[PDB]
């Protein structure tokens, strides 16, 4: 795989630095690397594809070395370089597609795709150029562990889950109390609602608590915590827990008082913040406990007093919510983001050629299921296909 | 143990569920009309219960479900109102000077109550909170109270001379008296003809519904002055002919039971739980 | 109805009040006792001059007196473009006042009924039978699948179940899905099978007397206080009319232009 | 609080079970003894209620928490026997020919009957299943049932001739009448005097215990003839002296209350199922 | 090109599109067949309709790959070009809209406009290499 | 991961699971349609229910293959580690539970615990090669 990356990097460098009029001093080392690649790949046969609709293709290499007796590149040089580079780029693109489409329940790190399996031999170590990109560097470190980390912007670590729990309820759903929430992408929006405005709660304070269990620990995350979950601040009708009947929900937004937010790793509290909003940080956290409260206002204007009565009718229902965006984070394992098209590339490759559902990944690369159940074999396969997708993106966009 | 009160029920907001907890210990739901005797008087018929049962059979209620029950007048029905039955509708013929008695019967039946006795002649009683009332029912109740000081000396009334007591309900079949919450009280009424009970108010009995047959909207079940809620079950109609009223109820019966919900129903027929 | 796309950033248009006051007509239906108490007869001209200040041209206002509510109920023609109905409330007239309010406020599609030949059902919630006349006493005898009375004998009109007596206007709702035989005094009263379409935007009812009692929706459950059922207290009809004139802008703002491809021709007082 | 929902509840097995509750139930609840008048007649006293109260106090209960009720005899007691009282005992003196009446009362006050009214003059009534009976109460019940064909023509009787009907109760104060579950019936029963309710039997009423003071095992609470179970709360004690009977109950009141249990339908946890 | 390339049915969260020129959001509003009395009173069979049922969908395009050049939330190319034009008050040209407002520039995004946009954006990249 | 890897219906005796993370055992209690008088007496229609019907399953994992290290009935590594801790009374540390209670150790099996467990088990085997 390091060899595949080296192929892609040297072809990218050839397309970039071998340009008309450039000094040979600017591309001497690159030309030497290109000639090593040519001499190593020459006199070989590779076979690519043959799964789903990915058509079978045969690659044979017999090319002349780029010259070296030129002080300053001219137009004729670049024509020969182009004729070689386009074929090589097509070959690397097809190898990457073949590698991405495949899977393996066991030893998912080891390369599938007999083309790449051949490239992992002993004759092709001489192509190894350098491993600068974040994905390939972390690939090397993981293959021989030093501590690693991918920095992600707004990582979709939560599986999509919108739901609710009712700590107090009735069959006719007039006097409810509990929480609603939506975890999606990098958003946790949790709204605790009480239909009685904590009329009879101890000290007129109702307690809400939401536990989120990340599937992988995040590191040095930046978190924007604000009050007033928006999605649960307008009237709705909600199918019940059983689904038999629907119940109305008519929010009136109070603020959450003495909100505490705890970032835990392996059960111990790593970070804790109390009534701090805006941007905060979490050192290393695996679960989030958002605890907040609904205090009935001691003093009340005529209007709010008319809103919150002491009897059962309860036309309007008090709610307090939090919104929590993980703006950025650092994860040892790989994840989709909002800034990287790796997952999009892999899924598009599979969809284009209609690969049958394999043993490990879920159908359609459904990221919600994939993050919901994220076993280590699935993680290894995801890392392999993602790094190969990065290697492809270095040339094909 | 319980019915799983102390643990939460979870549900998804983006999925429509299929399987249901089918449970039934019944013949089927039973609609149940209470109508004043003047209705049958004006109708002047007597195959009319059969006629209405045939109508309800078209509307979807089997024969042996619907029941019809006559009461003389609302004030006399108030004394110990029994709802022996599943889906209760009560037709209250509004007329002037019965506003309080109607509103009070509505307050009694529409709401669930938890009542303890009151050995009136021995102790002195208070009212714990906003949901606590004294409900007195009988042939003729006449409640005369007397608040007491912290020293157990009457204020505005000598505790011995009953004539000085403050009358709060005079000769009524049903009187739901609220007095000041936190004052000991000595109570006097006609123990043979009336029974007084210390009743807390639980949630609302979401089973019985009240159709006001006559005019303006006056039903204020909530004894509080500030709040005057208009519940879904405080239905009303404009009437001239009881036949038209009954046809209206029959035609729109499905909507009425959609407003109601039969899940709240007790074993006994009483309008209030009794907890000695 | 074709779709009509519209942006959410277009600037609000100027006030169309003057355009509609120049292009439309207002008409007031009031009881005869109003004029009787006013004890005048230059008062129509005075009120027209008064409306001219608020901006209704001289011919735009039409005063159509009616004897009383129950007598006006019988087939009310609303010869106008914006209709106001002053409606004095008296105890025991609650249902008839409500009947008239329902009739005029709601749009009805009515079909003739031939009581002497056919037995009529009611299609559904929106269907009623409206009987109008000098004295309507509709008696109904429901029928079986074999056309035999239940609670009644189909040939003995005495055993029938009376649902209205001597009423100028009766809007009867019976149990839907059952055939009925009707007895109504065919020489006097006319009965029509009507379906309630949407509301009539053209008409507003100013209840003049007592509490909020009008119930347009025959359903017991819903008792919606529609915007066009206005209400005001009174002691002097002069005060009532001055109130209406002063607040005419609000009333016609509450009302709106009628929209229905009618089929029955009738006289209108348009400009 | 998720009233009206059957939510599963998990429970460990290594949890160390908690301490006693007898002190709680004694200091909170209310013991409640129903005895026949002949008991007091043989006692020939009238401080004896106070004496028993003091002995109960020695045995644990508070002073004002044990209550005594009298009844003329079992057959008269059976007419709407209501036990509004937190821990009910019924001393029941046995005699020949009252076996069925004792069984009727025992069934009625030991099992929770939920039930709807019946309009005898109008409807034909069909028993749904095993657990459905009709209970008739009054000063004199004489039920006459005529079964009906599928064409609604009576068999062994004529719909229009009450004489041919098949009587299944004569002047009984209480009658738990059963009929062939699945056939329509037309009933005649003396509507002015005796009322009849279509009732079906939920689980057992655990708040009531019946102490047969006399003879052998005869209470068949189960209408089915195949099964004759011996419930825990159907106690039996030999008697020759009412003082000895009351002393036995007082001494063993702990065990009797242990046999009994708090009424499920009175707990808050049963709020939206059939709470009473 | 009017060819259904991807179709996601009742799947929320993150989704992907290989290549798409048009998005068709189809959804439905189903009247709730069962209804608590609160919602029942909320939606009456009569006319008034005092509360209006709605059903929505939000769709962010988190990231994409485009053959042509576009503005972003991550790139200051459009801002650089517009600022350079404004600082010196360049007269309105024949191809770009007045003020280079992105809304009117992408409402009509003809190929000549795209060509000039790519040229100025690439020059802005070259400048931003040095003068940030 | 939520996908049935294997499913066996009414096949008792020895079975094989290729690779799994969860076990779903479904079974049913079917009332005997036909009943001898004795069993019919056992199961009545009324409330008492002096006998209560029960149906059970027993599932033994005789042997298996795992990536993460575990304890067994065959390997003495867990015993060796816990014993050498108890011998010298090592104070309760961060990751392992107190006394190396295996139930608490496995009920939550965080990767930190797994890594430390593999290390200490490897050292335990290395020691067991010589010291018994
Ligand atoms: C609904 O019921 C009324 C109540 O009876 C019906 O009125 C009846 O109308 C017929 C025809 O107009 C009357 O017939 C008259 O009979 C006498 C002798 O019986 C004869 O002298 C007349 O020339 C005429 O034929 C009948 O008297 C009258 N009933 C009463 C009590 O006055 C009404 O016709 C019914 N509705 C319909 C649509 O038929
Ligand atoms: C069936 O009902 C249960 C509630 O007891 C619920 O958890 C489950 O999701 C329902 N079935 C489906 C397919 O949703
Ligand atoms: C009520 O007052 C009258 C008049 O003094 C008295 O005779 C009667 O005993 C009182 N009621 C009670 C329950 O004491
Ligand atoms: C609308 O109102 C504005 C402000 O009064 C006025 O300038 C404008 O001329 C009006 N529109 C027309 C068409 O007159
Ligand atoms: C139960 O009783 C024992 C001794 O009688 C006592 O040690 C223990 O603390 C009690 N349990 C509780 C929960 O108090
Ligand atoms: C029962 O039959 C008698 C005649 O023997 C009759 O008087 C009585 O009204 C009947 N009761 C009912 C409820 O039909
Ligand atoms: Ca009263
Ligand atoms: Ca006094
Ligand atoms: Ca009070
Ligand atoms: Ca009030
Ligand atoms: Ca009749
Ligand atoms: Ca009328
Ligand atoms: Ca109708
Ligand atoms: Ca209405
Ligand atoms: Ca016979
Ligand atoms: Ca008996
Ligand atoms: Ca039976
Ligand atoms: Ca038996």
């Amino acid at each position: 795989m390091e060899v595949l990356y080296s192929l892609s990097k040297t072809l990218k460098d050839a397309r970039d630095k071998i340009v008309e009029g450039t000094l040979y001093s600017n591309v001497s080392d690159l030309i030497q690397q290109f000639n090593q690649m040519i001499v190593t790949m020459n006199g070989n046969d590779f076979q690519t594809g043959g799964i789903g609709n990915l058509p079978i293709r045969n690659w044979t290499f017999d090319f002349g070395l780029l010259g070296t007796t030129l002080l300053n590149l001219d137009a004729n040089y670049v024509e020969t370089a182009r004729t070689t580079i386009e074929y090589f780029i097509d070959f690397i693109d097809n190898v990457c597609m073949d590698e991405m489409v495949r899977e393996s329940q066991r030893n998912g790190v080891a390369p599938q795709s007999e083309a790449l399996r051949k490239l992992a031999g002993i004759k092709f170590k001489r192509i190894n150029f350098n491993n600068s990109s974040e994905y390939i560097e972390n690939w090397n470190l993981q293959n021989r562990r030093q501590r690693t980390g991918f920095v992600f912007h707004k990582p979709n670590i939560f599986p999509y889950s919108a739901s609710f729990t009712l700590n107090r309820s009735q069959p006719m759903h007039d006097n409810l109390m509990g929480t609603m929430w939506l975890n999606a992408g990098s958003e946790i929006q949790v709204a605790g609602f009480d239909y009685s405005c904590a009329l009879n709660a101890p000290a007129n304070i109702q307690q809400f608590e939401h536990i989120v269990q990340l599937r992988r620990a995040l590191t040095t995350a930046t978190i924007t915590l604000l009050p007033d979950a928006e999605r649960f601040s307008f009237p709705r009708v909600i199918n019940s827990a059983d689904g038999a009947t629907t119940w109305f929900f008519n929010p009136i937004i109070l603020r959450p008082n003495n909100v505490e937010v705890e970032f835990l790793l392996n059960g111990q509290i790593i970070n804790t913040y109390q009534a701090r909003f805006g941007t905060i940080v979490a050192r290393n956290f695996d679960t989030i406990r958002l605890s907040f409260q609904l205090m009935r206002p001691p003093n009340m204007t005529p209007a709010v007093n008319a809103l919150f009565p002491q009897a059962q009718p309860f036309q309007h229902h008090a709610t307090v919510g939090l919104t929590l965006r993980i703006e950025s984070a650092v994860c040892e394992s790989v994840l989709a983001d909002a800034n990287e098209t790796l997952l999009a590339n892999v899924t598009a490759v599979r969809q284009e050629y209609a690969i049958p559902v394999g043993p490990v990944f879920p159908p359609g690369m459904n990221w919600t299921e994939l993050i919901t159940n994220y076993s280590p074999s699935r993680e290894d396969n995801l890392q392999r296909v993602f790094t190969v997708a990065s290697i492809r993106s270095m040339l094909i966009k | 143990q319980n019915y799983g009160l102390n643990i939460p029920i979870t549900g998804s907001m983006d999925t429509v569920y299929s399987n249901s907890t089918r449970e039934e210990v019944f013949l089927t739901s039973t609609l149940c009309l209470y109508y004043p005797t003047e209705a049958s008087t004006q109708i002047s018929d007597g195959e009319w219960k059969d006629s209405l049962s045939q109508m309800f059979l078209i509307k979807g209620w089997p024969t042996g479900s619907v029941y019809f029950k006559e009461y003389s007048n609302i004030v006399d029905f108030s004394v110990d109102p029994q709802l022996y039955c599943d889906y209760n509708l009560v037709l209250m013929k509004y007329d002037q000077s019965l506003e309080l008695d109607m509103s009070e019967l509505a307050d009694l039946i529409l709401n669930e109550w938890l009542c303890n006795p009151m050995d009136i002649t021995l102790y002195y009683y208070q009212q714990s909170g906003e949901s606590n009332k004294w409900i007195s029912m009988g042939s003729s109740c006449t409640v005369k109270v007397c608040p007491l000081n912290t020293q157990t000396l009457g204020i505005g009334c000598q505790t011995t001379n009953v004539d000085s007591f403050e009358t709060v309900a005079e000769n009524e079949k049903l009187a739901i008296v609220d007095v000041v919450d936190g004052i000991n009280h000595k109570i006097n009424l006609t123990t043979t003809t009336c029974t007084i009970r210390n009743c807390k108010k639980l949630g609302p009995r979401e089973n019985v519904a009240v159709i006001q047959v006559g005019g303006a909207n006056i039903l204020d079940i909530t004894a509080d002055p500030t709040t005057n809620p208009q519940i879904e079950r405080m239905m009303r109609v404009n009437w001239k002919r009881w036949w038209q009223v009954f046809y209206t109820i029959v035609d729109y019966i499905n909507q009425i039971v959609q407003v109601m919900s039969k899940r709240s129903r007790s074993l006994n027929s009483a309008a209030f739980y009794y907890r000695v």
